[PDB]
């Protein structure tokens, strides 16, 4: 899982890399930056993970439902 | 006849005179409830009066406040 | 792999321009080793994109099978299902083969940004690419109008003294249009709730409900490929943008509309493509008559290209709306035939000329065979293969497009053979002005072609006359693929 | 190598089986691609026949031309749409 | 913990001397007091537990997993709002040190949030107007806190009539509704759902419409926005829609249980007439936040096709779109309130009077910005091509939901103009490009020293002096790479907007 | 669905507090300290005016600290209150809850307490009271009082479950356990 924290860390580089273009600065410019970015949105893309891993469980409960409500209609 | 949209006309010219139709339009909504509730006999909707009398008083002070400010921003000139 | 190594790569190269470029802006005035030469190692890194492209499709070419009849190369990216058969193969390679020829053809030849150029040239052709090789009608919709925002800054930053008014063509003409296209694959996602090819292949309609998302979908697609009376964009924005907009704009853009009948009309829409075909070919015939006559009372250079290139693509929807194998892959090998005839041209007449010259205008060019005889040599080369001449890869898409439009009406289908005489007539009349008579008052002698310029003509002929003489090589691909678009019960 | 066809009918399979209705497909198209290459080899017959005949071609080729004319119509490619999405019983 | 922290934020703020820097040390203690609360409410509100709906306070307030989702949306838009007046948006002393000149700016702003969190929840006719005045009462205020200006000033009044007017209308469906059942309760009613003049909850309706700026209503609303602060519009024209069409849409959800037809035909009227008047309207505009208005408009009559059909569809396609929109929002007006430090500088003809209240006005002083700042116009370019619908970026997923739930309730009169009216709209979209762009390459080699930026003082000439400050570009960057790249995590967003429930359950 | 043992519907607001949870007193004591470094880590983020960092006033660090002491002790309350409710994890106050009942009952006392609130007001307190932690995050409300409507069935007090026989706490019938609707309407129908 932790590929998936990779993807979103990156996203945080990014946000980072695209934010010095606006305030028009060298892209080197403190490296600490960068690293605050990525872990910010580690943090997020953690948490996200964590809800879509959530939404999986309680779709598949109410599809159990929903299938057997159109087996009543489809009578 | 109020099809026409007659109480335009009953409306003066001045910001004063629409925050007074303001007024007496919601004291037509207080009297309708004050009505419907002594009819049932229920205090529910007494106490939906006795919120609206209060709720439309907090109206009246805050739009008189914006018309006060209003009327002291033209004359602020104040270089005496 | 093909489309994550695709856009993955795309965007890591994209990235890496924008780095490079926007390095030094801080808040001190820079004078960097990028911008010598006028940004050279970031237009050749932008050069060099373009030809990796084409080697990722390779890589997948040949594991491509011509005898197996369905998807290839299938895989999920973005929750997106890919894949490739044989015709949407054929169009991807040569979209991608454009795109170091529309990044060349603009070397040396516009004021600054050509790293924004460059970005958007290659974002441009990828998005066309992808648009070949999606398995829905969401997807394809997605792909098909994500084009406009690059080609709407790009005509509008880069244009002629009208670009202005080119780039509130391009951008409403083309969305205006293809909205109503989006309602027909709304439609499908509410009564069928899926929209990719296969599922949807198999479906009837009621034949009301036939006729409402075929008058949706052919709007989309009547604009895209311009058709009378809603052509009015392509000769406006030919005329104002950049150089490289109008390669992409009329070698690919144009057969997107085409490839827009064989997935969304042709399988899904059957018996409704039937009675519409009666229909097209009125409004496709009236096209390549009309177009072809307004041709002949036009003036600036680059906008009688851009005419020509409207009668050729009524050709190509006349052939793939005949019921046929002899008429689909006929109107195939003319898009890919005029895919590289539509370019070469305007690089004759706004890549060659206009860079010596800079006016449109035809009264000032003629005698231009006496001191650019290179030049004039590939003008007569090139007006040839657009007029239908049999050994040019035009002819045989042609031909068996009139054949195929014969075979499907005997009687108004016949009435394409009339491409045949009018296209020389527009064409041949440039041509004859050009290079004819005594050399231009107006003009002054200047270089013939340079290299640069050579390396783009021949490159574009060289594909023509080789689809020419030996078209098996394109009909060998479309054969088991064109085949499953007819629609025919005989007992 | 010479890959065999899925001799499929649409008339004996169920369509949400999409794996074997697109066999049913494939099936429909090869069938008819032999029916071309039939064709051209019945037409280079007749195209010996003409040549060596000369002026008996009217007779040393008579059933050749004959039977070429009446392939004709059907000896073509014509898809599976039609038929999948057709019922000649109904 | 937002209530308890506004009264030490009223004690605290009366208290410290009348400065800048406390007043802008206040407004960091309020962005502390709305991050409390979102944490706060997300810890004990789950969408698995409210999906049944949960009645409070002795049935006044009903909260459902469709409410809670707008609240959690709520406090979001209000945190990014106030890093605006909590940090720097310019650095420039003279242009930002109007956000710090009021300290109760942040305290009216707390107030309206619990105004605004509360709407959707209401359960009660008594409740409902006693909610509606704390949220409408709010929005007065801060249209006039900053009490010194003409055109501010000028706005509330004009502001506090319409909405006094509209709150009249509200309280007399109320009355009239409890005039003929003699209950308070939305729940009560609901039992006598099909014995009630169901053209009183119409009514009520209709003064909702008048707060969310919908024609025939629209023209206060486009005056309103185009006096107000830019700061000031960027919160009036968003936050009262977050929470009125919440409302709207769990009172069309009632209302569609006795399906009543001409019901359906009179807002199809009003939302056929607003889709013409937001699309027409823009095409002759000078003023981009009139612009804006009017863009304003065109959206949410989208919305109220969503809201209209109401069916399972609409719901994700409301859900969506409601959320998507805000962040467009705050993006363009964040880009709005930074890229004023390029103006230029006089050293004249048409006398254009400016303020430190809107700065930027003009379409046409966005000219050039893809030359003093090429990454910010691609954020605004992004912005607007999300605006006009070019996919994939996550305006064309809201139109393409809404259109879904459209044609699914046989709206098709309604979605062909839609999409017209989208197209006529992208003809004013496309002049804010045309502005930010298209005279690039005759401005590239210019002698510009008379900007705005250019007076800012050198600190070392040594160390890199970025141009903007750090929140604003963050937030600017994330909610631009947020819209163009949705389609990244579309599925799991919109699968994630599956399982907000308004009663379906089974 | 995580779903638990449902403990109280409305729980007390003392008893919400003594069953707080050693991580829930953590909670509220970074709530306390998180507020006051929230407003300096801003300033390390991007100092308020000028370019440098400067510590804010020590009077902003007091107010600071007060705001987030309540909030702090909120997300505190809420924590501890799903529990209650059945949201979390409650096996632990299960036990403590049912030890506390079981002992209260046994010595005729009733579990919610007495109550200086009549009838109709002890019903009413309860209403308002009720799952009134779900906008905890918007204003306060806490159940103070003793009612007795509180969603569990005091049968299922009377069965033993495992390592509760031990306990040996002998339940009288519910008839004779002071101060409960069961027991109060004995001469009135209508007067407890
Ligand atoms: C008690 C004094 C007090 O709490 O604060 C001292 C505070 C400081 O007075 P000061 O000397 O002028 O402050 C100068 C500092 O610069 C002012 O700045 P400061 O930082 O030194 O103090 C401001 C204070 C913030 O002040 C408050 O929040 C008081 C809120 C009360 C309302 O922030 C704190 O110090 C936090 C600790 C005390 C807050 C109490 C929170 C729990 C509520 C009790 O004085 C007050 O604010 C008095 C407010 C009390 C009014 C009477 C309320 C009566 C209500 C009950 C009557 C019926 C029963
Ligand atoms: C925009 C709109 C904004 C709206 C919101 C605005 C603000 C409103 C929210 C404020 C609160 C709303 C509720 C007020 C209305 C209800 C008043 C009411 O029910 O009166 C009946 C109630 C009498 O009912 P009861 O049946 O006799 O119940 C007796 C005890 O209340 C309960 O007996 P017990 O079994 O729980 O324990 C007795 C003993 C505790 O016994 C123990 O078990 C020991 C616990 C160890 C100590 C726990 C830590 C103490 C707190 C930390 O003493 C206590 O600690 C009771 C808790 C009260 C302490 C302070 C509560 C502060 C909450 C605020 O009147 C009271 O005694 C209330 C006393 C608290 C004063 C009100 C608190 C707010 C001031
Ligand atoms: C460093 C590690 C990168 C992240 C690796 C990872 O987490 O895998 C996710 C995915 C790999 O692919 P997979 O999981 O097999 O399935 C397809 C899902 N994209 O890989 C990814 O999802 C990365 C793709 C993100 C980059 C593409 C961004 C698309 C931008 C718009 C393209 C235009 C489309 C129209
Ligand atoms: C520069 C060149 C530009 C392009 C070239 C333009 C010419 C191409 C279009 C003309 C195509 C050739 C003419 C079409 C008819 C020739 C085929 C034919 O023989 O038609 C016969 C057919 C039925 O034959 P029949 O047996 O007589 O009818 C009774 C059936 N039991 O059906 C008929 O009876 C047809 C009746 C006569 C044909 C009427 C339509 C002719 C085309 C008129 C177009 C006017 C413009
Ligand atoms: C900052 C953004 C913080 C996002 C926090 C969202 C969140 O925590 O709740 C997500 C909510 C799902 O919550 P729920 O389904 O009710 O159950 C789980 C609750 N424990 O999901 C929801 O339904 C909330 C709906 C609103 C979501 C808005 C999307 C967030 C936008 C991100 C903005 C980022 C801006 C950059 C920040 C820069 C900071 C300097
Ligand atoms: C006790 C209630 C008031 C707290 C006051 C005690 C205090 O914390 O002092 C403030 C602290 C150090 O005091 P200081 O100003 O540096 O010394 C005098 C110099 N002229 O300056 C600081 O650094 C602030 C430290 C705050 C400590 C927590 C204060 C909690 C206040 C109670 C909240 C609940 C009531
Ligand atoms: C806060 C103080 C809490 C301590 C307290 O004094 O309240 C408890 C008190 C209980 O009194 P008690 O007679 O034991 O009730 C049971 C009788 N069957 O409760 C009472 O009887 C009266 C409670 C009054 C305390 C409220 C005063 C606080 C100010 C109100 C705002
Ligand atoms: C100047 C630069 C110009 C632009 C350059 C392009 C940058 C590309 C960055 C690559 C990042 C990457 O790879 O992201 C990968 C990661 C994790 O993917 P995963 O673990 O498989 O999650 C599942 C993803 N599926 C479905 C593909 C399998 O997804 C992301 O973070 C998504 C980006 C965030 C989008 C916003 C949605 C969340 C907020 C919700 C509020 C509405
Ligand atoms: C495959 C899809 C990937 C997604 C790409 C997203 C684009 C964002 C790129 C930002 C980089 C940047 O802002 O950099 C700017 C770069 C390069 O500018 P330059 O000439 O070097 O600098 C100029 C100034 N100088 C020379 C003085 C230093 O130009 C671009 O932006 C070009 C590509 C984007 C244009 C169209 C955007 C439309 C978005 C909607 C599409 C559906
Ligand atoms: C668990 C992971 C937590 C990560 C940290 C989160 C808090 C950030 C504070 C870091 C310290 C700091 O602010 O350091 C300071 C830096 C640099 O500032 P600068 O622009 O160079 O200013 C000039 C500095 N001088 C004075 C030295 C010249 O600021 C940053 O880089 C801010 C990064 C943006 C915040 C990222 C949050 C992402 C939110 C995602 C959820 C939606």
């Amino acid at each position: 899982m932790i590929a998936s924290l990779a993807g979103w860390g990156l996203f945080g580089v990014t946000v980072r890399a695209y934010q010095q273009g606006i305030r028009k600065v060298p892209f080197s410019y403190y490296p600490l930056g960068y690293v605050y970015s990525a872990l910010g949105w580690v943090a997020f893309g953690y948490g996200f993970n964590l809800w879509t891993e959530r939404n999986d469980k309680l779709l598949e409960k109410r599809v159990e439902k929903l299938k057997e409500s159109r087996n009543l209609r489809l009578s | 006849m109020d099809l026409i949209l007659l109480m335009l006309v009953a409306v003066g010219l001045n910001i004063i005179d629409i925050y007074i139709m303001i007024e007496i339009l919601i004291m037509g909504c207080t009297v309708n409830t004050i009505y419907s509730a002594s009819l049932d006999n229920d205090m529910i909707g007494l106490i939906y009066s006795l919120i609206q009398i209060i709720i439309a008083g907090v109206e009246s002070a805050i739009g008189l406040s914006i018309l006060v400010n209003y009327n002291r921003i033209r004359n602020s000139e104040e270089i005496e | 792999m093909l489309v994550q190594n695709l856009i993955i790569f795309n965007i890591i190269g994209i990235v890496l321009l924008v780095l490079l470029n926007n390095n030094n802006n801080g808040i001190l005035n820079k004078k960097s080793l990028l911008t010598i030469k006028n940004e050279l190692k970031l237009k050749q890194i932008g050069l060099i994109i373009s030809i990796i492209n084409i080697l990722i499709i390779i890589e997948n070419w040949i594991g491509f099978n011509s005898n197996y009849y369905g998807f290839q190369n299938i895989e999920r990216f973005l929750n997106i299902y890919w894949g490739i058969d044989g015709i949407s193969l054929l169009l991807v390679l040569l979209t991608l083969i454009l795109g170091p020829i529309a990044i060349l053809s603009n070397w040396k030849n516009l004021k600054g940004y050509y790293t924004y150029y460059v970005i958007s040239i290659n974002m441009l052709v990828i998005l066309m690419a992808l648009n070949f090789i999606c398995l829905d009608l969401v997807s394809f919709y997605i792909l098909f109008e994500s084009t406009l925002a690059p080609l709407f800054l790009l005509i509008g930053i880069y244009g002629a003294n009208n670009k202005n008014k080119a780039a509130y063509y391009v951008l409403i003409y083309t969305l205006a249009s293809s909205l109503f296209m989006l309602l027909s694959i709304v439609i499908y996602y509410i009564i069928i709730n899926s929209t990719d090819y296969i599922y949807i292949n198999n479906i009837i309609l009621s034949i009301n409900l036939q006729s409402l998302l075929f008058i949706g979908i052919i709007i989309g697609i009547a604009v895209k490929t311009p058709l009378m009376p809603v052509h009015t964009w392509l000769p406006t924005v030919h005329s104002e943008s950049p150089l490289g907009g109008s390669i992409l704009l009329a070698g690919v853009i144009l057969k997107l509309a085409i490839y827009g009948v064989i997935r969304l009309l042709l399988p899904n829409l059957s018996e409704i493509s039937m009675m519409f075909t009666p229909i097209i070919y009125i409004i496709s015939i009236l096209t390549l008559i009309y177009s072809s006559l307004i041709t002949l009372k036009q003036t600036d250079l680059k906008v009688i290209i851009a005419y020509s290139s409207i009668s050729h693509l009524a050709v190509c929807m006349i052939g793939i709306f005949a019921n046929n194998l002899i008429g689909i892959n006929g109107s195939l090998i003319l898009c890919l035939a005029h895919g590289f005839v539509s370019p070469a041209l305007f690089i004759l007449v706004g890549g060659i000329l206009y860079d010596r010259y800079h006016n449109r205008l035809i009264n000032y060019y003629q005698g231009l065979s006496t001191f650019m005889p290179i030049f004039s040599i590939y003008l007569v080369v090139f007006s040839f293969c657009n007029t239908g001449t049999p050994l040019s890869g035009n002819f045989v898409g042609e031909f068996l497009s009139i054949t195929g439009a014969v075979i499907r009406h005997p009687i108004i289908g016949s009435l394409t053979a009339a491409s045949v005489l009018l296209s020389a007539c527009y064409q041949m009349k440039l041509t004859n002005r050009l290079t004819g008579s005594v050399f231009s008052q107006y003009l002054h002698i200047t270089n013939d072609v340079t290299n640069r310029e050579i390396f783009l003509l021949n490159w574009l002929l060289i594909p023509t006359i080789i689809i020419g003489i030996y078209p098996s090589f394109v009909t060998n691909i479309l054969n088991l693929a064109s085949s499953t678009l007819i629609y025919s019960v005989l007992i | 190598d010479h890959v065999r066809s899925p001799n499929v009918s649409f008339d004996d399979i169920d369509y949400n089986n999409s794996q074997d209705l697109h066999n049913a497909q494939e099936s429909l198209l090869r069938e008819q691609w032999i029916r071309v290459s039939a064709l051209k080899v019945c037409r280079k017959a007749l195209e010996s026949c003409y040549k060596t005949s000369g002026p008996n071609h009217y007779e040393d080729c008579r059933e050749i031309a004959e039977k070429y004319l009446n392939m004709l119509p059907d000896h073509r490619i014509q898809g599976f749409l039609g038929y999948q999405k057709n019922d000649p019983s109904k | 913990m937002l209530f308890t922290s506004l009264l030490l934020i009223i004690v605290y703020g009366s208290l410290v001397n009348k400065s800048h820097l406390l007043t802008k040390l206040i407004n960091r203690l309020g962005l502390i007091i709305i991050i409390y609360t979102l944490l706060i409410h997300l810890n004990i509100n789950t969408l698995e537990n409210l999906s049944i709906g949960i009645n409070m306070f002795n049935n006044l307030l009903l909260i459902n997993s469709f409410n809670n989702t707008i609240i959690e949306l709520i406090l979001i838009i209000c945190i990014l709002y106030v890093l605006l007046i909590s940090f720097n948006i310019t650095g420039l002393s003279i242009i930002d040190n109007l956000n710090y000149s009021k300290r109760t700016f942040i305290v009216i702003v707390l107030f309206n949030i619990i105004g605004l969190t509360l709407l959707p929840l209401v359960n009660d006719i008594m409740i409902l107007f006693i909610i509606i005045e704390l949220q409408s009462y709010s929005l007065y205020l801060l249209t006039a806190i900053f009490n010194e200006s003409h055109n501010s000033t000028k706005s509330a009044l004009y502001y506090f009539i319409v909405g006094s007017i509209a709150s009249f209308i509200i309280l007399d469906a109320t009355v009239s509704i409890y005039d003929d059942l003699g209950l308070t309760n939305i729940q009560y009613i609901l039992m006598y759902i099909d014995k009630l003049e169901i053209f009183d909850l119409l009514c009520l309706l209709f003064g909702l419409f008048i707060k969310i700026g919908l024609a025939p209503f629209y023209s206060y609303s486009i005056t309103i926005y185009s006096l107000s602060p830019t700061i000031i519009t960027n919160y009036i024209s968003l936050m009262p829609k977050l929470s009125i069409l919440t409302l709207i849409y769990i009172i069309m959800h009632y209302i569609n249980i006795v399906n009543n037809t001409d019901l359906n035909y009179v807002i199809s009227f009003l939302i056929l007439i607003s889709m013409f008047i937001g699309s027409f309207g823009g095409l002759n505009v000078i003023r981009i936040k009139t612009l804006l208005a009017y863009s304003s408009l065109l959206n949410v009559s989208y919305m109220l096709l969503a809201i209209l059909s109401n069916s399972n569809e609409s719901i994700i396609a409301y859900i969506y779109y409601i959320i998507q929109y805000s962040l467009t929002h705050i993006n363009i007006f964040s880009i709005i309130l930074v890229i004023s430090i390029y103006l230029p500088i006089m050293n004249n003809m048409l006398n254009v009077m400016i303020t430190k209240y809107s700065p930027i006005e003009y379409i046409n002083q966005l000219k050039n910005l893809f030359i003093n700042n090429i990454f910010i116009a691609i954020a605004l370019c992004i912005s607007i091509f999300s605006l006009i619908g070019i996919p994939p970026l996550t305006g064309f997923y809201g139109k393409y939901l809404v259109l879904i739930s459209g044609l699914n309730n046989g709206y098709v009169l309604l979605s062909i103009v839609l999409i017209i009216a989208s197209s006529i709209s992208t003809v004013y979209y496309a002049t804010i490009l045309k502005v930010l762009s298209f005279d690039t390459l005759s401005f590239k080699d210019i002698i510009s020293n008379n900007l705005i930026i250019n007076t800012s003082p050198e600190n070392n000439n040594n160390e890199i002096k970025p141009e903007i400050s750090n929140v604003i570009s963050y937030v600017i960057s994330s909610l631009t790479l947020i819209i163009l790249l949705i389609i990244i995590q579309y599925e799991n967003i919109v699968k994630g907007a599956y399982l907000v429930l308004l009663y379906n359950w089974v | 669905m995580e779903t638990y043992e449902l403990i109280d519907s409305d729980p007390k607001f003392s008893r919400v507090v003594r069953y707080f949870r050693p991580s829930d007193y953590l909670t509220w004591a970074l709530g306390t300290i998180g507020a006051p470094g929230l407003m300096v880590l801003f300033e390390k983020i991007e100092p308020a005016k000028g370019n440098t960092f400067k510590m804010p006033p020590p009077s902003i660090m007091r107010i600071a600290t007060t705001i987030g002491f309540f909030g702090g002790f909120y997300y505190a309350y809420t924590s501890s209150t799903k529990r209650f409710w059945g949201y979390s994890e409650n096996a632990k106050e299960v036990a403590k809850d049912r030890y506390e009942v079981k002992k209260a009952l046994s010595e005729k006392k009733s579990p919610y307490g007495s109550s200086l609130l009549n009838p109709y007001q002890q019903d009413m307190s309860a209403r308002n009271s009720t799952n009134s932690q779900l906008l905890l995050a918007i204003f306060p409300w806490f159940n103070v009082a003793n009612h007795q409507s509180h969603g569990i069935d005091l049968r299922k007090y009377y069965e033993v479950r495992d390592g509760e026989e031990n306990w040996n706490f002998t339940l009288p019938p519910l008839d004779q356990v002071k101060d409960l609707d069961v027991a109060q309407y004995k001469e009135y129908s209508n007067y407890p």
